[PDB]
């Protein structure tokens, strides 16, 4: 039961990490993340997986 | 805002990629990271935003 209810939410990033060559490598996409980031907004992750 | 043949006395150098500097183009000075582009500019534009 636990499964379809985590197929069922649409999550944005899947993880928490984001590297810096990832970013320049994906510059041709207008990644939402790479934008958040590059100005200086940041997502913590839970503390509790 | 567009291409310019009129430029004020200065001298120019090699272009560096892959590295953070100080970077001056037609009189547009930053710093940031210069890389290859794949985007198709048109005759009469100089800049993208």
């Amino acid at each position: 039961i636990e499964d379809l209810l985590f197929n069922k939410v649409t999550l944005a990033d899947a993880g928490f990490m984001k590297q810096y060559g990832e970013c320049l490598g994906d510059i041709n996409a207008r990644d939402l993340i790479c934008a958040q980031k590059f100005n200086g907004l940041t997502v913590l992750p839970p503390l509790l997986t | 805002n567009a291409p310019a043949t009129v430029c004020g006395p200065k001298l120019s150098t090699d272009l560096i990629k892959n590295q953070c500097v100080n970077f001056n183009f037609n009189g547009l000075t930053g710093t940031g990271v210069l890389t290859p582009s794949s985007k198709r500019f048109q005759p009469f534009q100089q800049f993208g935003r």
